[PDB]
């Protein structure tokens, strides 16, 4: 069969993945979308603020960077939505279905924008 | 000796001798008649 | 000669495994199974890379595409002088048998075969492309 | 003169060009000894430079505003004003040699086609035959024309392979 | 100076014409592929047999001629 | 316990010119003679492919052994010519008197068709072509002081060349070693470690201690070369040597009584560069080769041959067996004693990597007198030995794939290191694929980021020292550690090994020989370009080796061979799947990567190291513009290629005008190659059909049928012309530049 | 699926069948040649277009011809 390897087949690694929102079955797709969106949204603000074109402005740097992070989350939400449209047109997990993914994309937008907003509040 | 003279008759050997001769003739002509541009 | 029936419980060669094996296609579209009898345990080369030991008696392998099965068949037949046969297996559980289609390898002429895609003319006697134009689809003069 | 050109012997720019080249050589000369090996070589170069500029002027070439010789290619203008040696005469000089080489090679290729194994006579040259054909090629223009008139120069259209059409 | 450049331009026109004209006159077939017409204007090749047939279609003659056109222009 | 012994066969082959008159005799296919022009190319392509002429390993080994004598004989003719031309057509004797003002020259051209202008004014009342091979510096270091000494070496070189050709004939036609002789790997290593490298190092130490050191000590003191004692007078008269080095007054007793400290005067550990000549101390170099001699002589007694003591290489390999690697190194010994290609793959890899290491160490630690201040020699030697190393490494990939196709046998390799590597090749190539994409974005993307920011008038947004910074902190730490090594970690060394680490510059004849090299943001960016282009070259070559036998596209690629064009247009198209084509593609990337390496070296040295020393300070050739300009692609185009190519394009009418011609000619050959790379033989075979028709019409059609080159030969012809044109273009550009200003 | 055609110049050498790496071709009885057999192409849906069969045909011009056509998972030679 496939080449067995500790990275591919280990107990500690398997348990960690099984607890991630993507692999945690039994949770509504919308809730998983919010949980995933919040994590990525919070991180997405970092690089924009520190290395953006308005990074050296004292107070505008925080606003401009976070506002650009919010924009990228919006674009990503569109990518999630159209992916579901193309992939699911006609199985065990509800997420991998036309109904499930549409809820998942909506949750990501809500969670992602909340994470970006929450990141801004931490700064000020 | 027949085979050796046959080897000298191979295409690469003939070309080397022929162009060595041809080049030498042209080089020698330009040594005694330097800078020919017009028949005159 | 009758169409053989595949035995899914046939033992497989001694192979550690590799990254050149089946992919998600096998679980969704199809895969191929090759089986043969081995006179003695011997080392052969896997078309997917590496070396495997064939058990004495029946052996069974699964491959991702037909060409891989027929590549192993050429090795076993030409070098080790065996006589393998392989199938096409679908995810629904159906099994299709081929090579040898009628039990005799195609290189050897056998009565009962019906000629297919045989044109009783030369290549130089085909019509010009203009005469097969607007036939509903791109058609070569050889097709008609 | 022709096309607005002037004889190099009467060209101001042509004369100035010679001084520039000699001046460059003289500048390098004064860093050596009188009769050292480098000095002798440089003096030899200067002699050839002076001879070259005298020969081109003596040849009656035409120089442009650049002060460099220009050649006349029209046969009518060349023969009219005595420039036949620039292009016109060398034209028939080259063709004789070019036809000589081509005619000799064609004779050899025909000669070995009759042999049992023509291919082995091409990688391994038949030197005695090649030398024989090399000397007889001096009269190629006469032999070439006679083949044309007798109709043995060209193959028949029916003996040449061609693709479907 | 204009003499040399003009003759280079002639080389470009004649060579580009050579490639394009060969691509058209040999489009219907050749000794290496007598029945090229049965494959169409644009196909990859006829395989490595018969010595190799890379860039044998009439489409490929045009493809090679574009390089010479850019060089000429 | 097969004894190690000499084993030969008497008169294996007859010496006759019969086969010289039968081209293709070596191969069954070509022995029948030509029918098409393809036969001619096949004759030269397969001439040295011994492994395919015969299946007998013994016959293959005997041809390899004698073909190596021919290579040695050719090098001796080449070496003899270099020494001879130094004696008869050089200004070496004048150079010894005034090394800092006279340009080395050892080639003179005849006065024909006006080419005598290439005999430039080089100094010493001599006219000739300036050489960048560094032979004058090498001869001075060894102690050569007259053209007679150069002349005698050339005559000795020809005698050695004759001996090498006799040996090749003797050991093939008269006494050919048997296969069992060639397979004494333990014996060969013992002799090559202690005998070739070991005694060779000791013998050269003898020359340096007795000839080079005394002669160069007086030359540096200013003694006229003609008034220096001859090397044999130094050898016969211990009194003379005692004056230069008092340690010689005690003879060899200190060596045998272990009072080795007595020899401290000529066996030194100074480090650094000799201030007078700008090169390494020869006393340091003598102690180096004495130490190296002992290390290798000890190394040559490790393997067991005939007397029990020693190691068995097979036993070492089979003992190194771990939990993660299955069987382990089992089966490698049989692979490496029965496959010449496997041996060649390893040796080319390390021999090429060694040549690249030589380039870095020789510039940073100039080992010859007056080598450093001769910027033309420094640039040429570094660039020459980088190119040699690059080609050898690509060959290592080529002959690793040949082994994989021809000499690989699965039965001998089951669950060993070699087998397990093949079984996760997708994991290796997929990961190496991602690393290359990552390195391409984060190294070349930075240049694109800087170019766009600069064009937009946003210099503060660029990656640079005056902007967002990328400091090679790790490299800077190592530079400082080596600079302080003599204080604590190498107490008995007086100076640091190189002046690149830090300290003060050494100037010879008003020019900088070596000074500290600073690493900044530009150096950070260029280094990660090197890592990118090297990793890609590994990907192409390693992919070819791992997929030589089969892949998910061609499951039976081994049966097709090592060198085939494709498997047809099926499966979407299979052009260039053979392992030979991975060498063909790998050559382009090796050329791409080494071109940046030699551009990096050339610009960094001129900008930051090379220059003229004056009262105020050091003024560099390009005035320190590397730091601010080399962070954009536009900077390289304008400041490096456009500005420095001024010398080559203005060379007409001078002694350097030859480089101008080759600069254009190289550009031509390179562009000419794209005809073969961008086209296919299908077009050309049809073109020849119309051309053949014209010859048939005139009864002048050849008997050997014209054929367009094969698919593979088109790719081989393309890459060879591409490399020659590209490399020759840089060669002309470098020499015309550095000779003119350096 | 590609198109594979056998023409009446076949001499029944069987080389095309041996060369094919996907068992697309086979030999059938015939009366039009000395060998009394002709090549057949009953399984063109498995053809990949390698044209190894054309490389192996001795007749001039070829007696087996492959016309690349519509692509699919099988004809594109994919294992994924
Ligand atoms: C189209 C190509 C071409 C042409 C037409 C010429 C023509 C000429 N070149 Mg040039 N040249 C070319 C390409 C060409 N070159 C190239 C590619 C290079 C680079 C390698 C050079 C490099 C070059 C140099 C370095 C020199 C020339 C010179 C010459 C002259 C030689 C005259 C001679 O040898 O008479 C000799 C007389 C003969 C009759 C020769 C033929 C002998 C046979 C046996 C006669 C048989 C008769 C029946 C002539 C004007 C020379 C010169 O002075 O030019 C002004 C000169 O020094 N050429
Ligand atoms: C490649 C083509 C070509 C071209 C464009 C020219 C061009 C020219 N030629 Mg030349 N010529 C050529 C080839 C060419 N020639 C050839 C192959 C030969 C034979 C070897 C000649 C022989 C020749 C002679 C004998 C004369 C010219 C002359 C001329 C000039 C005016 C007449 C003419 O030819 O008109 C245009 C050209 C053509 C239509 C092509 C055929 C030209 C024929 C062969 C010559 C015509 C001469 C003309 C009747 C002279 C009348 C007196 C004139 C002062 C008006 C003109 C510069 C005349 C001249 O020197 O004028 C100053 C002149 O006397 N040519
Ligand atoms: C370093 C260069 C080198 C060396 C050492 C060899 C060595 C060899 N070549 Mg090779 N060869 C080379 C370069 C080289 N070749 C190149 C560049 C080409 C062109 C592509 C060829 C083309 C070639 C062919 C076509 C053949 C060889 C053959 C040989 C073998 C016999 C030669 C012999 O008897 O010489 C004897 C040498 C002398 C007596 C020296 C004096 C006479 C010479 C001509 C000066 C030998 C293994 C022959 C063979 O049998 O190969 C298996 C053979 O047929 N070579
Ligand atoms: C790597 C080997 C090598 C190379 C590339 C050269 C290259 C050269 N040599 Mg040198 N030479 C060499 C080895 C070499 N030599 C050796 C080993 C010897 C000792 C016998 C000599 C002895 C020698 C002499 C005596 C002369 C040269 C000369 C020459 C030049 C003209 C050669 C020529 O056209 O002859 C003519 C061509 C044919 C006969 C064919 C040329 C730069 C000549 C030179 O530089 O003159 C100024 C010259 O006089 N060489
Ligand atoms: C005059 C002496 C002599 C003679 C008559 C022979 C005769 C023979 N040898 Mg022997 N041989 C000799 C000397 C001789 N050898 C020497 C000196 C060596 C040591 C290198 C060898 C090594 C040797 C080997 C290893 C083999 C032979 C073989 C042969 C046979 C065929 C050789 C052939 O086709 O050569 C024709 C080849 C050439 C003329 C090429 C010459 C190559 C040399 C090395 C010059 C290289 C120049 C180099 C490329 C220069 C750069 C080029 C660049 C400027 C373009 C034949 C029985 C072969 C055999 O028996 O096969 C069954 C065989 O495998 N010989
Ligand atoms: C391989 C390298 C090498 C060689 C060949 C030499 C050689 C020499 N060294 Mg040097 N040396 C070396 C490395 C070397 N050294 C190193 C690495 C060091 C650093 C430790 C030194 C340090 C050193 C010192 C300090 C001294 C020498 C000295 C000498 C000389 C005399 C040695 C002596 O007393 O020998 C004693 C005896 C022998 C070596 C045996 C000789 C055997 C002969 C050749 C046998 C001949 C037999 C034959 C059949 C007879 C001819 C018959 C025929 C005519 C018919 C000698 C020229 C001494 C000298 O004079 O310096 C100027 C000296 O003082 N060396
Ligand atoms: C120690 C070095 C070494 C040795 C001994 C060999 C030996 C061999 N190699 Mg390997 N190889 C090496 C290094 C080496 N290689 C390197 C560094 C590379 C990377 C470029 C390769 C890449 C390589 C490939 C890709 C192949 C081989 C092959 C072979 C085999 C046949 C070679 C042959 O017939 O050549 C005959 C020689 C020629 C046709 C002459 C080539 C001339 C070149 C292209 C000229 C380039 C320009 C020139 C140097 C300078 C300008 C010239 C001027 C006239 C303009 C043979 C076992 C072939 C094989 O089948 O192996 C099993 C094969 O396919 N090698
Ligand atoms: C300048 C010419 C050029 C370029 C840019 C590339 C680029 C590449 N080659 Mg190629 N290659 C070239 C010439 C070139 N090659 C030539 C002439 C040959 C023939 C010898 C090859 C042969 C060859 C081989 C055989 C291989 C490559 C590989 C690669 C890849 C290296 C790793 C990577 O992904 O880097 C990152 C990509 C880049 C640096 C490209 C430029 C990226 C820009 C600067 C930033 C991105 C733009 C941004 C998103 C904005 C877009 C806006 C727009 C959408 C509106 C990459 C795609 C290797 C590969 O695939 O490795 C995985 C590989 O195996 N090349
Ligand atoms: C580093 C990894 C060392 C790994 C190391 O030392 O492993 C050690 C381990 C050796 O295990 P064994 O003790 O069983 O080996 C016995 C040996 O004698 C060999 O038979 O090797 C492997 O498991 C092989 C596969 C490693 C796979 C490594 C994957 C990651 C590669 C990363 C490459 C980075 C390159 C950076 C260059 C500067
Ligand atoms: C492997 C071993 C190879 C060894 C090769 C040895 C070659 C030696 C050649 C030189 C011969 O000379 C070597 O011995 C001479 C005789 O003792 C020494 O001669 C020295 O001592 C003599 C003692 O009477 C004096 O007369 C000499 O004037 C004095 O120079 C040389 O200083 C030494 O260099
Ligand atoms: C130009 C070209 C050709 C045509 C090139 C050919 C046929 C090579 C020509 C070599 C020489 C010029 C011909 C043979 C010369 C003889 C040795 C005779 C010479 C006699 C004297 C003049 C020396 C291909 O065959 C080809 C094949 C595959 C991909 C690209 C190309 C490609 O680009």
């Amino acid at each position: 069969g496939m080449l067995e390897t500790p990275v591919t087949s280990a107990p500690i690694v398997a348990t960690y993945l099984s607890n991630l929102p993507a692999y945690r079955t039994g949770v509504a797709p919308v809730l998983r979308g919010v949980e995933i969106g919040l994590a990525h949204g919070f991180l997405l603000a970092g690089p924009f603020i520190k290395l953006g074109p308005l990074r050296n402005v004292p107070e505008t740097a925080e606003i401009a960077g976070s506002l650009s992070a919010a924009g990228l989350v919006l674009i990503l939400a569109l990518c999630l939505s159209i992916y579901g449209s193309a992939q699911f047109q006609s199985a065990r997990d509800p997420l991998f279905s036309a109904d499930g993914w549409s809820e998942f994309a909506a949750g990501f937008l809500v969670g992602g924008e909340a994470g970006v907003a929450w990141a801004y509040v931490c700064t000020q | 000796m027949k085979d050796f003279t046959t080897y000298l008759s191979t295409a690469p050997v003939i070309a080397t001798i022929w162009f060595t001769f041809t080049a030498g003739l042209l080089i020698e002509i330009n040594r005694y008649f330097p800078d020919p541009l017009v028949f005159s | 000669w009758t169409v053989p029936t595949l035995n899914p419980d046939t033992p497989s060669p001694i192979f550690g495994g590799s990254t050149g094996g089946l992919l998600r296609k096998a679980q969704t579209e199809e895969f191929y199974v090759i089986t043969w009898e081995a006179k003695k345990e011997q080392i052969f080369e896997m078309p997917t890379g590496g070396a495997a030991i064939m058990r004495q008696g029946p052996n069974l392998l699964k491959f991702g595409k037909k060409e891989q099965c027929l590549a192993l068949t050429t090795q076993l037949r030409n070098k080790f002088k065996l006589t393998p046969c392989f199938y096409r297996v679908f995810p629904d559980g159906k099994v299709q048998y081929l090579h040898p289609a009628d039990g005799v390898y195609p290189e050897k002429v056998n009565a009962g075969r019906v000629g297919a895609n045989q044109n009783m003319r030369r290549i130089g006697q085909n019509v010009n492309p203009i005469k097969v134009k607007f036939s509903g689809r791109m058609m070569s003069p050889a097709e008609i | 003169d022709i096309a607005g050109l002037t004889p190099c012997s009467e060209s101001k720019a042509y004369a100035k060009l010679e001084k520039k080249e000699l001046k460059t050589l003289e500048k390098r000369l004064k860093q050596y000894e009188a009769d050292s090996a480098p000095a002798v070589a440089l003096k030899a170069t200067m002699e050839r430079t002076k001879a070259r500029f005298a020969n081109y002027a003596k040849a009656g070439l035409l120089c442009g505003n650049d002060g460099l010789p220009h050649l006349i290619a029209d046969p009518g203008l060349a023969l009219k004003y005595g420039h036949a040696g620039e292009v016109f005469i060398p034209t028939f000089g080259f063709l004789y040699v070019a036809g000589y080489i081509g005619y000799v090679g064609r004779q050899y290729l025909i000669a070995v086609k009759g042999e049992a194994k023509p291919t082995d006579k091409e990688i391994i040259i038949d030197v005695p035959l090649a030398t024989k054909l090399a000397w007889q090629g001096a009269g190629w223009p006469l032999a070439a024309v006679q083949e044309l008139q007798r109709g043995t120069l060209l193959e028949k259209e029916e003996n040449i392979t061609v693709s479907p059409r | 100076g204009d003499f040399l450049v003009h003759h280079a331009i002639a080389l470009g026109l004649h060579t580009t014409t050579l490639i394009l004209v060969k691509g058209a006159l040999d489009a219907r077939g050749s000794k290496l592929m007598p029945d090229k017409k049965d494959f169409g204007y644009s196909f990859p090749c006829d395989g490595p047999g018969r010595g190799g047939t890379c860039d044998i279609s009439a489409y490929d003659a045009f493809y090679l001629a574009v390089f010479w056109m850019l060089n000429t222009i | 316990a097969k004894k190690v012994k000499i084993a030969v066969d008497r008169n294996p082959v007859e010496t006759s010119f019969e086969k010289w008159a039968k081209p293709g005799h070596f191969s069954r296919t070509l022995s029948k003679g030509p029918n098409t022009t393809t036969w001619i190319w096949n004759l030269h392509a397969d001439a040295h492919d011994f492994d395919s002429h015969t299946s007998d390993l013994e016959e293959i080994s005997r041809k390899v052994f004698s073909a190596h004598f021919g290579q040695l004989g050719i090098i001796f003719i080449w070496l003899s010519g270099m020494y001879f031309h130094g004696a008869r057509f050089s200004n070496y004797e004048a150079w010894l008197s005034d090394p800092t003002h006279i340009k080395p020259s050892a080639q003179v051209v005849w006065p024909i068709v006006g080419q005598e202008i290439l005999n430039g004014d080089v100094g010493g009342g001599f006219q000739g072509i300036q050489i960048t091979s560094g032979f004058f510096q090498l001869w001075r270091a060894s102690g050569i002081t007259s053209e007679l000494q150069l002349y005698t070496t050339a005559i000795g070189g020809l005698v050695m060349a004759a001996a090498m050709f006799f040996a090749g004939w003797f050991h093939y036609h008269k006494a050919a070693p048997k296969l069992e002789w060639f397979q004494n790997v333990e014996s060969m290593l013992n002799h090559h470690l202690g005998g070739l490298l070991g005694l060779g190092s000791l013998a050269w130490a003898g020359h340096q201690i007795h000839v080079s050191l005394p002669v160069n000590k007086l030359l540096d003191a200013g003694v006229d070369p003609k008034e220096i004692p001859l090397p044999h007078d130094l050898l016969l008269n211990r009194a003379i040597m005692a004056d230069l080095y008092p340690s010689f007054a005690k003879g060899i007793a200190p060596f045998f009584t272990l009072n080795w400290s007595e020899y401290s005067d000529f066996l030194t550990f100074k480090g650094g560069l000799n201030p007078v000549t700008g090169g390494l101390w020869l006393s340091d170099t003598a102690h180096h080769h004495v130490a190296i001699a002992v290390l290798f002589l000890v190394a040559g007694h490790m393997y067991r041959t005939n007397w029990g003591i020693g190691h068995s290489m097979k036993e070492i390999l089979e003992a190194h067996r771990g939990p993660f690697t299955g069987e382990g190194h089992v089966g490698l010994y049989e692979i490496l004693t029965t496959s010449w290609h496997a041996q060649l793959a390893i040796n080319l890899a390390l021999f090429g990597s060694l040549s690249i290491i030589v380039a870095h160490h020789m510039y940073a630690m100039p080992p010859y007198p007056y080598l450093a201040t001769d910027y033309g020699t420094q640039l040429s030697l570094f660039t020459h030995h980088t190119w040699i190393g690059g080609f050898c490494i690509v060959g290592a990939g080529a002959h690793a794939a040949i082994f994989m196709v021809r000499d690989y046998d699965p039965t001998n390799n089951y669950n060993n290191l070699l087998d397990r590597v093949i079984r996760h090749r997708d994991a290796i190539i997929s990961h190496l694929n991602w690393v290359c994409i990552f390195l391409g974005f984060h190294s070349f993307g930075l240049y694109i980021h800087n170019d766009t920011m600069s064009a937009l008038g946003r210099p503060q947004d660029m990656f640079s020292d005056t902007a967002i910074q990328l400091q090679p902190v790790f490299a800077q730490w190592i530079q400082n550690t080596h600079f302080l090594a003599p204080q604590l970690t190498a107490p008995n060394a007086l100076a640091a090994t190189s002046l690149t680490w830090g300290g003060d510059l050494v100037a010879v004849g008003g020019k900088v020989a070596m000074m500290p090299i600073s690493l900044g943001t530009s150096d950070f960016m260029v280094h990660h370009i090197h890592a990118f282009t090297i990793h890609v070259t590994v990907l192409i070559l390693l992919k070819g080796v791992l997929f030589a036998r089969s892949s998910r596209l061609i499951p039976d690629k081994a049966n097709l061979g090592f060198r085939f064009p494709c498997d047809g247009p099926g499966r979407g198209g299979t052009c260039q799947v053979s392992a030979w084509d991975h060498v063909f593609l790998g050559l382009f990337w090796m050329y791409n990567s080494l071109s940046i390496v030699i551009f990096h070296f050339s610009w960094k040295m001129q900008s930051d190291v090379w220059g003229t020393v004056t009262a105020s300070g050091v003024s560099h050739i390009t005035g320190g513009n590397f730091a601010q300009s080399a962070n954009t692609i536009n900077g390289w185009l304008r400041d490096f290629l456009w500005a420095q190519s001024s010398q080559v394009i203005q060379s007409y009418g001078s002694a350097l005008s030859a480089y101008g011609l080759i600069f254009l000619g190289a550009h031509f050959v390179w562009a000419f190659s794209l005809m073969f790379l961008f086209s296919g033989r299908g077009y050309w075979q049809e073109l020849i059909e119309s051309i053949v028709w014209a010859h048939n019409k005139l009864k002048v059609a050849p008997a050997i049928q014209p054929r367009a080159l094969s698919i593979t030969q088109g790719r081989a012809v393309g890459v060879a012309h591409y490399l020659l044109g590209g490399i020759a273009t840089t060669w002309s550009f470098f020499l015309a530049r550095i000779i003119s200003v350096g | 699926a590609h198109i594979v055609k056998i023409y009446d110049t076949c001499i029944g050498c069987t080389q095309c069948v041996r060369a094919c790496p996907l068992d697309v071709l086979e030999m059938v009885p015939w009366d039009g040649c000395k060998a009394s057999q002709m090549a057949s192409a009953p399984r063109t849906e498995d053809c990949v277009g390698c044209k190894r069969c054309e490389t192996a045909c001795p007749t001039d011009f070829l007696s087996v011809r492959v016309y690349l056509g519509s692509e699919s998972t099988r004809s594109m030679g994919l294992s994924y």
